[PDB]
RNA sequence: GUCUGAUGGAGGAUCGAGUUGAUACUGACGUGCAAAUCGUUCAUUUCAAUCACGUUUAGGGGCGAAAGACUAAUCGAAAAG
RNA sequence: GAGAACUUUGAAGACUGAAGUGGAGAAGGGUUUCUUGUCAACUGUGAUUGAACAAGAGUUAGCCGCUCCUAAGGGAUAGCUGAAAAGUGUUUAAAGGGGUCCCCGUCUCAAAAGGGAAACAGGUUGAUAUUCCUGUGCCAAUAGUAUUAUGAGUUAGAUGGUAACAUAUAUAUAAAUGAACUCCUUUACAUAGGCUUUACACUCGGGGUGCGUUUUCUUUGCACUUUACCUUUAUAACAAACCUUGGAAUCAAUUUACUUGGAGAAGAGGUUCGUUGAACUCAAUUCAAAAAUUUGUUUUGUAGCAAUAGUAAUUCGUAAUUAUCCGAAGUGGUAAGGACUAUCCUUGAAAAAAGGAGGGAACGGCUUUGUGCUUUGCUACUCUUAAUACUUGUAUGAGCGUACCAACAACCGCAUCAGGUCUCCAAGGUUAACAGCCUCUGGUUAAAUAGAAAAAAGUAGGUAAGGGAAGUCGGCAAAAUAGAUCCGUAACUUCGGGAAAAGGAUUGGCUCUGAGGACAUUAAUGUUAACUCAGAACUGAAACGGACAAGGGGAAUCCGACUGUUUAAUUAAAACAUAGCAUUGUGAAAAGCCACAACUGGUAUUAACACAAUGUGAUUUCUGCCCAGUGCUUUG
RNA sequence: UUAUCCAUUUAUAGGGAUGAAUU
């Protein structure tokens, strides 16, 4: 597993020949009450990569913005 | 197994590229980094190996050979030397004086080292315990304990 | 205090072996067991590795010597003679 | 630091103690040995200028 | 408190079966073979340890980088700095004395 | 040259569980739990120390810090035909 | 159930007491394992039980092992011996193999504890599990031809730093030329002593949740509060080595001990390795403070894995929700690493396999006459990783083991025998203690029998007035003494001992006093530990190492100097060994001592400070006379 | 000295005057 922390290079490899999926977790905070805390990820041939998002916002934008013909994995 | 020390010296092969090993009863006196030098115009220096006609009267002589290229067999054990005693007058021989007292004479193209066997002096301390001891013929062979033959039954 | 009236570096003997044979020992030890100068650094950190070997502790150059002694004087005597000529 | 390796002080109210005797006293002695020498060099000046003053007479 | 058994083959302790525990998520303790420290590698003079270089067992060296095994001068990571520095200054020094000795014979 | 305090950690050094053995009761048992066991007491623990697997030595021969000891419940000469 | 002291269930009273009848393996056994049935014989009493009897099942691997390497060693080849059977194993083999024609050079086996490519967590069965299921990783291999894409280099092989040294982050840090020949490193190594670091273990006080006691007391007693390999994991921090400046006696730095320095110390600034594996605001986010990088935080994340798993609870119908999973410290039991010091007439394996360097052979693409020495000609070329088509014999992962016991009735002892039999893990109280005694988790309450009675006699124990070895060959057996602290210790002595010599006093509980550290604000002020050691007053049927645990001592004589060894199963000693002392043989492949039928071997990887053969038996002080006899030896 | 025997080696130059070293 490796983490990203780079929007453009997580988009990038959301394009490449081999990646197959993608895993939305959606999670509240533990501090306090909601913060819809969630995780991106991404199953490429080799690794898991995994970007963390603080703003409901942008992770709600980001994910329909995907490429639509990566199955789609929620855990909760 | 050995009293003595080893010296670990190398030449540089003269019929091809290289290098090459030998092992050598070292002389008291020798150091690591040191040159040493072999054959029959070689000066006369403590740790050259020269041929024993070529010495003076009085030379302490270890690691003799008693026959041309023989590599050595006479003089080995630690603190031991002989003596150049002398020289022929047609050259072809030579007498020296081995450490048990024996007098014998050496062709005069046999090789040996200049200087004494080094780590001199190691019958001077009591072994003082059987454990020592046993330790000591640890490493060498099965002779030790000794049970006396008066101690023993006649068929044996 | 001085812990020790005569056999000093042989308490470690106890009462064994006979007083002579510890004398003897306490003899060769104190030989054994000493510091001696190195003539190629100056120091005087040459201590005994082995049976025949003495290693300097600072420039860690090996020399070929005797069993207790660093020198012994047959050998003094011969390379004597031989410089002398 | 050699005095507390050969077992002198039991403690460490000791040791503060005995310092301050000891830098006291040794401040003492070296002001009263550098006002002695600094009354011995300001005699030399005119032991040194009344040699020329009295050599530009008699001599030169 | 809990105990634990070997889970390997080898069921001795020998140097290559040494032993460290863990605590899992399951929350119980077990066994994890560790592997051998490996010496460092040494100058060819000397026998000093060579500054900027891994200290691997051969099969973990033959899959590391490649800069992780050497170091950028006349000889790499074979002989320390101090050694080549006399080298060099024994080898231009007594090619000039040889120098110096030959044309003194006129 | 000699006295006192501390530091330091030598020795086929001391006591003692375990391990390795076998001094005494001339105890139990002696148709035994057992063709050598059981109970208490005893010796030994940094070294000539203890254990495992592998390997070498074969019968008038081998091995023995030595008792004519041991060599598969068999030894002043094994076992099988 | 025909029939229950010894089949099953519940309730009691107890044991094992982490050095366990608790868990996991090896040797040996071979189906004893599981489910169902069932009692002729067996299970030394019963029996409905069973390891008995019967019928069917059960053992899943690229990552656990073997398989490969070499060791002490075994078997062979050439030759040589011998009637052969057999004995030796380079002793003059055109030896075998490997690097392109030349070099190197006998073969083969021997380790399920030594060397060694690579995996973790959760779940699952009547019976298997790092092997099956789910998810996430790693290692090795992968031919020729093209075509695309990634990246670097000259428009024949890249850069930074004064130095120690550093730099390729593409999905993936993959590419920084380098032939013959040569040198080195890793694999790779003993014991003892203390100091130090991290992980596991145990404990204390807060928060939350469930349970228990409750005549009285108890802001109370107990349980849970978890986080794996892998990402060169990034970074942080420590012992150490090294570099640049600097230039040391009034010597200095410094450790528990040490140990270092004009061959360049202290001070100041740097480089790397090892330990370890989210430490340190670590990363991403601008509220802002100079840009062609600084702050408390706007804020999140158990760094990714990861909560979706596990655990402890509360609800809803015959498969779903919901809430928690977090604040600060002590003790030192086990394991490993680090930097050191000391000891040896003792110096503590090898090989498959992998890496580093010195040296400088060879080197455009193109298509061409002549023949590799020509050209007229143009400017893309060389490596590197990945994917896809086609050509080839069918272009990823062979074979074997894996159930169960391991003694308590599955092993050896003729048996379901109080014997024997190799490794790893290891909680609380009292303590110096992994000792003894009691306890929690796990295990058990069974032994070729039970009930009643209870005298002689036995076996294993306990006590005894007055005397105290009068008993007996003989104090045999038993008794008396014992832990710590504070005092006090003779003769003799090889000066080290003797020595725990001999002897004397104290010890509970409760309430107090005194002495031993760290941190941060100013000689004052605060915040906080952890176990030890001294002194005093009270108190009790004068008791207090209260159980457990635990030396009897002294004056002399004989023998052996001491530690050590011995008659497995009647003798453990004064017997053997031992250091020390003395004597004898031998200068070598035509020598000393010894093996062999012969050829040939051992000591010997040796060389008089050596090898071989004897006697006596530490130290001290001594070792007298006899060479006629018998041996040995010298001359011709 | 040629039968016979021993020794050394990669059977590697006919007798005298603590850098590197190979195409
Ligand atoms: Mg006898
Ligand atoms: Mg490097
Ligand atoms: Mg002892
Ligand atoms: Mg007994
Ligand atoms: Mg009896
Ligand atoms: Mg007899
Ligand atoms: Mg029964
Ligand atoms: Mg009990
Ligand atoms: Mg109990
Ligand atoms: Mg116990
Ligand atoms: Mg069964
Ligand atoms: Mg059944
Ligand atoms: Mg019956
Ligand atoms: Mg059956
Ligand atoms: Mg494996
Ligand atoms: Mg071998
Ligand atoms: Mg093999
Ligand atoms: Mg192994
Ligand atoms: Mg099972
Ligand atoms: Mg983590
Ligand atoms: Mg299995
Ligand atoms: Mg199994
Ligand atoms: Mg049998
Ligand atoms: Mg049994
Ligand atoms: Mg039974
Ligand atoms: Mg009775
Ligand atoms: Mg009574
Ligand atoms: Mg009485
Ligand atoms: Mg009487
Ligand atoms: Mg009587
Ligand atoms: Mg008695
Ligand atoms: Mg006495
Ligand atoms: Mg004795
Ligand atoms: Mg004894
Ligand atoms: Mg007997
Ligand atoms: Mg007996
Ligand atoms: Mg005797
Ligand atoms: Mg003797
Ligand atoms: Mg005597
Ligand atoms: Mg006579
Ligand atoms: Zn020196
Ligand atoms: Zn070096």
């Amino acid at each position: 597993p490796k983490q990203i922390t780079d929007i453009r290079k997580f988009l990038k490899i959301s394009r490449k020949p081999d990646t197959t999926a993608v895993i939305i977790m959606k999670k509240k905070s533990k501090t306090k009450k909601n913060t819809v805390i969630t995780k991106l990820k991404l199953r490429t041939k080799k690794y898991l990569y995994t970007m963390v998002f603080a703003d409901r916002k942008k992770a709600e934008r980001i994910e329909n913005s995907l490429l639509p013909s990566l199955k789609r994995i929620y855990y909760p | 197994g050995r009293g003595a020390p080893l010296a670990k010296v190398i030449f540089k092969r003269t019929e091809k590229y290289g290098k090459k090993e030998e092992l050598i009863i070292a002389s008291e006196g020798m150091f690591t980094g040191q040159y040493i030098s072999c054959g029959t115009k070689a000066p006369l220096s403590v740790g050259n190996i020269l041929p024993i006609g070529k010495m003076p009267e009085g030379t302490l002589i270890c690691n003799l050979e008693h026959r041309t290229g023989n590599r050595g067999t006479l003089v080995k054990a630690s603190g031991c030397y002989a003596t150049v005693v002398g020289q022929s007058e047609d050259g072809k021989k030579t007498k020296v004086r081995l450490p048990s007292g024996a007098k014998k004479t050496i062709d005069a193209k046999a090789r040996a080292m200049v200087g004494v066997v080094g780590a001199g002096g190691r019958i001077d301390k009591p072994i003082l315990k059987a454990g020592v001891a046993h330790h000591k013929y640890r490493v060498k062979r099965n002779c030790w304990p000794k049970v006396r033959g008066v101690a023993m039954n006649p068929v044996e | 205090s001085r812990r020790t009236k005569k056999v000093g570096l042989t308490g470690k003997y106890g009462t064994r072996y006979g007083s002579s044979l510890r004398k003897q020992i306490k003899k060769i030890e104190l030989m054994q067991h000493a510091k001696y100068l190195c003539t190629f650094c100056g120091k005087t950190a040459t201590k005994r590795t082995c049976v025949g070997i003495w290693k300097c502790k600072k420039c860690k150059r090996k020399v070929c010597g005797g069993a207790w002694s660093l020198t012994t004087p047959a050998a003094v005597a011969a390379k004597s003679t031989i410089i002398r000529l | 630091y050699l005095k507390c390796k050969g077992n002198q002080f039991k403690n460490k109210r000791t040791l503060i103690e005995a310092i301050q005797r000891e830098k006291n006293e040794t401040l003492k002695k070296k002001a009263i040995a550098d006002q002695l020498e600094a009354k011995r060099l300001k005699a030399q000046v005119l032991r040194n200028k009344r040699k020329l003053k009295k050599d530009k007479e008699v001599v030169a | 408190a809990q105990r634990v058994h070997y889970r390997r083959h080898n069921h001795y302790n020998t140097k290559s079966n040494k032993v460290r525990p863990v605590r899992t998520p399951g929350g119980k303790l077990t066994i994890h073979v560790v592997k051998k420290k490996a010496g460092k590698p040494k100058c060819a003079d000397c026998k000093t340890a060579i500054q900027g270089v891994k200290a691997l067992r051969p099969a973990d060296n033959y899959r590391a980088r490649r800069k992780n095994r050497t170091v950028a001068r006349a000889y790499g990571g074979s002989i320390c700095a101090r050694c080549i520095r006399e080298r060099i200054m024994r080898a231009f020094l007594f090619e000039e004395q040889k120098c110096v000795r030959q044309v003194l014979k006129e």
